[PDB]
C-alpha cells in the first residue's frame, strides 16, 4: 500500500553529477530508515547507501566513500541522493528501499522496494 | 571484510515439489539473515527476517532455518506464483549489508 | 503583568477551626453504624489563618487544605497550584469564571500578581503564555451573577496516589464574621485523575475591592469515629485523639460512656538518641591475597 | 524511552482482550503476580497503568516486588503489593548499532533511594565529595547518568532488553476496562448466580428503596458483606439477600419400637421447603 | 585445560566466604564509627552489634 | 565447500612416550569431529566420536578435545599396538563427510 517512485536517471558522461528523488506517501516517513540499492545490468543486488529516521548516522558503501551524499527531507516525506563523479560502472539501475527498523545498522533489513530509475554513464 | 555464498546456482522442481535452497556465511552472523524474493518485473519483497522470523504479509509455507555459518530456506509446495530469484543478505559484519548472489528457480 | 500595591499590610488573623472538615471518605453506602477510618483529616479545635482590602498571597500545600470562603458576590474565581508556577514545572489551573469551570495543566507564564478585574468582567491577566499543555476539562453550561452574610462554601483538596481529589459543600449560613458552630459533611465532586507535584498554591480574586473573606486550614493524618444516620448521612463525629475522653469513646465504639474507669492506651518512653561502640582496629582484611593470587 | 523517563500510558475505557496477548509468542518473559492470566478475560478493572522502558539483560529479574539494586532503588521501584503483569522481550533487530546506541541512559548516583513510583528527571551533578561542583564536572563530581553500550555483538545476558509492565488497581470505583463479556437479562425475586462487575455471588434480587446513593454503588454491613448493589446497565438500587439456610432435625422413636421418622426444618417457612408450622 | 576448550568445559576458580555468629566476642567487624557513652538516659545502643 | 586440514605429516615416539596429533578445520564444525585408527592390514576402526566422546570397545587412555576450528588428540603411552594412521572427519558441513589426509606414527 506504499509507494516509492524515483526521478533522476538519464544519460551523462564520466565524472558528471546528477541528483536522484524518491517520494513515500503510503506510510509514515518520519520514524523509519531508508537505503538505496543498486541492481547492475548483469549482476546481483549490492548495497549503497542508507539514512536514520533523522539525519544522525550514515554509512555508505565502500566502493561508493567520498562520492555520494544522501539526504533526507522529512516535511515532505522525500529523501534524496547526490551522486557525483560518476564512472562507467555506475550505469546501473537504483532502487529505493525502506527499512523495517530507525537505524542504518540493524538486522532490520528492506521490506519495501520501489521501481528504480536507470542511469547509464557513457558518450 | 566478510564474504557471502550461495550453494545452489538454479534449481527445477513441479507444482507439487519440495526444494531448499541454502546460503552459507564464511564468518559467524550469530542468526542475523534475511531472505528476499527478487521477481525480475517488479520490487523485490521480503520472506523471512532474522533466522527463522516469517513477516506478516506472505504464506506460511516457507519456512528458514540455520545459526553460525550455516543457513537453509525451503519451499515445501513450489506453487506456481514461486518463480523468482532469491538472495540471501547478512545484517552483523562491518560491511553493512552484504548480499549473496542470486538463485533462480524455474520449475519444470 | 499588572501590579497592585495599594494593599494594606496586615498580619494574618487566627480563629478556632470548631468541628468543620468532615467528608465522606469512600463510596460505600452504610447506614446506622458506627464506623472507625484512618485518614487525612482536619483536627478538631485546630488553628485556621484567617486572611481578608485585597489579601491573596502564596500558600504551602503539605498534605491537603481545606479551603473556606463566605462571601456574597463571589469574588473567589478559582484556584491556582504549582511548584515554581515560570513554565518550569507542570502546575495545575482552576477557574470557575462567569463561563463555566476550566481545568488545564498546561504550563502557563504566572506573573507576580494574577489577578481577575470587573458590573461586568473584561481584564484577563492571570498569565501571558501557555505551552506544552496536556490536559482540559469543562463542565456542564450554567450561568452565575457577578454581583450579613448569606451562604458559606468550603472545599477540600488532595493530591494522593497520582489523584487530585475535590470535595465541596454549599450551605446557607447567617453570620458574619464568625465561622458557624456545627457539622456538615462535604461529598466528592470530581476526581482528576493527574498525577501533577504540588507544593504551593494561591487563590484568584475578580477598580473597586469588595468585602470577603476566606479560611484556610491544613489536614494530617487522624483517626476518627463517624456515626451515620437512618439515611446514611453523617450525623455526628469524634475526633479520635482530641483529648483522653475522646479516646475512651473510641475503646468503647459509642458516643456515651457510663461511670466506670477504663483502659485506653499504653504509655511508653521513647529513646532520645543512640550510640555505637566498636574497637578500634584499623589493619584491613586480607581480601587482596585471597582474590587477587595467582595459582590454586 | 530511557530508564530515568520511563513513560506511563493511561488506559481506560476499553473491552480489554487479553487472550490475544497470552497467545502471542514473542514475549520471552510472561508473569503475573497476584493474577491468573487466563483469569484476566472476567475481571472488571477501574483503571489500568502501561509502564515502558528499555534496560539491560541482567535486570530483568530486578524489576519484581520486595527487590534491590541500582536501577530498583535509583532508577525504578515496584510496591510491595504490586499486582498485575509483566511483559520483556529482547530488541537487538531495533535497539542495536555496531557502533553502540548511546541513547540509552540511566541513574548511577543520588541521595537516597527513591519512593515507590516516582519519576527523576533533574540531572545535576551528584557531589560525591566535599568540591563544591558549582555547575562544573570535575573530581567529587560524578554525572548521575551512564549510557548503555548496547551492539549487535554483546553477550545474550548483556543485550538490551524492552520492558512493559501492567498494574491493575481495584477500589470502590466505576469500572471502565472490561472484557469482553456478554450481560444477559436481568431476572429478580428468584434465586440466582449474579455476576455485577466481577461481584460473584449467590441470592435473591428483591427491589428495595434503600436510599438515595448519589453517588454510591456498593453498600455493605457489619461482614464484609454487600447488602446493596447499584446496576450497572441501568441506575437502580438493588438489595442482596442470601438464599434460605437452616438444619434437618430428625425427630424419632427407638428403632427397637418400630421404624419411622418426622423431619423438622428449624427456622424454615416452608410454604416454599401432613405439614405443621 | 587448553584454551581452546568450549565455554562449558573452561576452568573456574572458586571462592566461598562463610559466616558463623555464636556467643563469642566479635573480632571481624565493618566500617563503623564508635560514638561517645551516655549514662541514665534512655538510648539505643549498640554494643559490638 | 569445507577444507580439512592435518597439521602433522609423520611422528616418532617411545612405548613411555606422549604425543598429541592435531587437526584444524578451516570452517567451524561445531565439536562433530570423529577419529579413525586405520591399520593397514585390515579394516578400520572408531575411537572417539564427537569432539570428546570416547567409544565402548576401545581403551580409555586415549582422550580428545577441540571444539570451532580447532581439536586435539592424545596418546598416554603408545603401547606397542598402536602403530597406526589416524584421520579426523567431519560431519557438520554440506560436503558429506570429508575426510582429513593421513598421520603416520612408528614408534622409535
Ligand atoms: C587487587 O584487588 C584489588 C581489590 O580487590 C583491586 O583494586 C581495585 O581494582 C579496580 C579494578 O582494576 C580498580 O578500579 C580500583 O581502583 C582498585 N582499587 C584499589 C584500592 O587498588 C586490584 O585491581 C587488584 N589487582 C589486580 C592486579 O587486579
Ligand atoms: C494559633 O497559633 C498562634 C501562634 O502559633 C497562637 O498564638 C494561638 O493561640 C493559636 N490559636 C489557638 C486557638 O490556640
Ligand atoms: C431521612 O429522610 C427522611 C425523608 O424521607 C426524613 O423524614 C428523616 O427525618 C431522615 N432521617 C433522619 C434521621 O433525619
Ligand atoms: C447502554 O445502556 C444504556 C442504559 O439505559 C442504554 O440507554 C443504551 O441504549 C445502551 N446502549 C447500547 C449500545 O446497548
Ligand atoms: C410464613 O409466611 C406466611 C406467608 O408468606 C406468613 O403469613 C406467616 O406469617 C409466616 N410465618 C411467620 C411465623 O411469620
Amino acid at each position: 500500500e506504499v509507494q516509492l517512485v524515483e526521478s533522476g536517471g538519464g544519460l551523462v558522461q564520466p565524472g558528471r553529477s546528477l541528483r536522484l528523488s524518491c517520494a513515500a506517501s503510503g506510510f509514515t516517513f518520519d520514524d523509519y530508515a531508508m537505503h538505496w540499492v543498486r541492481q547492475a545490468p548483469g549482476k546481483g543486488l549490492e548495497w549503497v547507501s542508507g539514512i536514520s529516521w533523522n539525519s544522525d548516522s550514515i554509512d555508505y558503501a565502500d566502493s561508493v566513500k567520498g562520492r555520494f551524499t544522501i539526504s533526507r527531507d522529512n516535511a515532505k516525506n522525500s529523501l534524496y541522493l547526490q551522486m557525483n563523479s560518476l564512472r562507467a560502472e555506475d550505469t546501473a539501475l537504483y532502487y529505493c528501499a525502506k527499512d523495517r527498523g530507525y537505524e542504518i545498522l540493524t538486522p532490520a533489513s528492506f521490506d519495501y522496494w520501489g521501481q528504480g530509475t536507470l542511469v547509464t554513464v557513457s558518450s | 571484510d566478510i564474504q557471502m555464498t550461495q550453494s545452489p546456482s538454479s534449481l527445477s522442481a513441479s507444482v507439487g515439489d519440495r526444494v531448499t535452497i541454502t546460503c552459507r556465511a564464511s564468518q559467524s552472523i550469530s542468526s542475523y539473515l534475511n531472505w528476499f524474493q527478487h521477481k525480475p518485473g517488479k520490487a523485490p519483497k521480503l520472506l523471512i527476517y532474522g533466522a527463522s522470523s516469517l513477516q506478516s504479509g506472505v504464506p506460511s509455507r516457507f519456512s528458514g532455518s540455520g545459526s553460525g555459518t550455516d543457513f537453509t530456506l525451503t519451499i515445501s509446495s513450489l506453487q506456481p506464483e514461486d518463480f523468482a530469484t532469491y538472495y540471501c543478505q547478512q545484517s552483523y559484519s562491518t560491511p553493512p549489508y552484504t548480499f549473496g548472489q542470486g538463485t533462480k528457480l524455474e520449475i519444470k | 503583568c499588572v501590579n497592585l500595591r495599594t494593599r494594606t499590610q496586615l498580619p494574618p488573623a487566627y480563629t478556632n477551626s470548631f468541628t468543620r472538615g468532615v467528608y465522606y471518605p469512600d463510596k460505600v453506602f452504610r447506614s446506622s453504624v458506627l464506623h472507625s477510618t484512618q485518614d487525612l483529616f482536619l483536627p478538631f479545635f485546630s488553628n485556621v489563618t484567617w486572611f481578608h482590602r485585597f489579601d491573596n498571597p502564596v500558600l504551602p500545600f503539605n498534605d491537603g487544605v481545606y479551603f473556606a470562603s463566605i462571601e456574597k458576590s463571589n469574588i473567589i474565581r478559582g484556584w491556582i497550584f504549582g511548584t515554581t508556577l515560570d513554565s518550569k514545572t507542570q502546575s495545575l489551573l482552576i477557574v470557575n469564571n462567569a463561563t463555566n469551570v476550566v481545568i488545564k495543566v498546561c504550563e502557563f507564564q504566572f506573573c507576580n500578581d494574577p489577578f481577575l478585574d470587573v458590573w461586568m468582567e473584561s481584564e484577563c491577566g492571570v498569565y501571558s503564555s501557555a505551552n506544552n499543555c496536556t490536559f482540559e476539562y469543562v463542565s456542564q453550561p450554567f450561568l452565575m451573577d457577578l454581583e450579613n452574610f448569606k451562604n458559606l462554601r468550603e472545599f477540600v483538596f488532595k493530591n494522593i496516589d497520582g489523584y487530585f481529589k475535590i470535595y465541596s459543600k454549599h450551605t446557607p449560613i447567617n453570620l458574619v464574621r464568625d465561622l458557624p458552630q456545627g457539622f456538615s459533611a462535604l461529598e466528592p465532586l470530581v476526581d482528576l485523575p493527574i498525577g501533577i507535584n504540588i507544593t504551593r498554591f494561591q487563590t484568584l480574586l475578580a477598580w473597586t475591592a469588595g468585602a470577603a473573606a476566606y479560611y484556610v486550614g491544613y489536614l494530617q493524618p487522624r483517626t476518627f469515629l463517624l456515626k451515620y444516620n437512618e439515611n446514611g448521612t453523617i450525623t455526628d463525629a469524634v475526633d479520635c485523639a482530641l483529648d483522653p475522653l475522646s479516646e475512651t469513646k473510641c475503646t468503647l465504639k459509642s458516643f456515651t460512656v457510663e461511670k466506670g474507669i477504663y483502659q485506653t492506651s499504653n504509655f511508653r518512653v521513647q529513646p532520645t538518641e543512640s550510640i555505637v561502640r566498636f574497637p578500634n582496629i584499623t589493619n584491613l582484611c586480607p581480601f587482596g591475597e585471597v582474590f587477587n593470587a595467582t595459582r590454586f | 524511552a530511557s530508564v530515568y523517563a520511563w513513560n506511563r500510558k493511561r488506559i481506560s475505557n476499553c473491552v480489554a482482550d487479553y487472550s490475544v496477548l497470552y497467545n502471542s509468542a514473542s514475549f520471552s518473559t510472561f508473569k503475573c503476580y497476584g493474577v491468573s492470566p487466563t483469569k484476566l478475560n472476567d475481571l472488571c478493572f477501574t483503571n489500568v497503568y502501561a509502564d515502558s522502558f528499555v534496560i539491560r539483560g541482567d535486570e530483568v529479574r530486578q524489576i519484581a516486588p520486595g527487590q534491590t539494586g541500582k536501577i530498583a532503588d535509583y532508577n525504578y521501584k515496584l510496591p510491595d503489593d504490586f499486582t498485575g503483569c509483566v511483559i520483556a522481550w529482547n530488541s537487538n533487530n531495533l535497539d542495536s548499532k555496531v557502533g553502540g546506541n548511546y541513547n540509552y541512559r540511566y541513574r548511577l548516583f543520588r541521595k537516597s533511594n527513591l519512593k515507590p513510583f516516582e519519576r527523576d528527571i533533574s540531572t545535576e551533578i551528584y557531589q560525591a565529595g566535599s568540591k563544591p561542583c558549582n555547575g562544573v564536572e570535575g573530581f567529587n563530581c560524578y554525572f548521575p547518568l551512564q549510557s548503555y553500550g548496547f551492539q549487535p555483538t554483546n553477550g545474550v545476558g548483556y543485550q538490551p532488553y524492552r520492558v512493559v509492565v501492567l498494574s491493575f488497581e481495584l477500589l470502590h470505583a466505576p469500572a471502565t476496562v472490561c472484557g469482553p463479556k456478554k450481560s444477559t437479562n436481568l431476572v429478580k425475586n428468584k434465586c440466582v448466580n449474579f455476576n455485577f462487575n466481577g461481584l460473584t455471588g449467590t441470592g435473591v434480587l428483591t427491589e428495595s428503596n434503600k436510599k438515595f446513593l448519589p453517588f454510591q454503588q456498593f453498600g455493605r454491613d457489619i461482614a464484609d458483606t454487600t447488602d446493596a448493589v447499584r446496576d450497572p446497565q441501568t441506575l437502580e438500587i438493588l438489595d442482596i439477600t442470601p438464599c434460605s439456610f437452616g438444619g434437618v432435625s430428625v425427630i424419632t422413636p427407638g428403632t427397637n419400637t418400630s421404624n419411622q421418622v418426622a423431619v423438622l426444618y428449624q427456622g424454615v417457612n416452608c410454604t416454599e421447603v401432613n405439614v405443621f408450622q
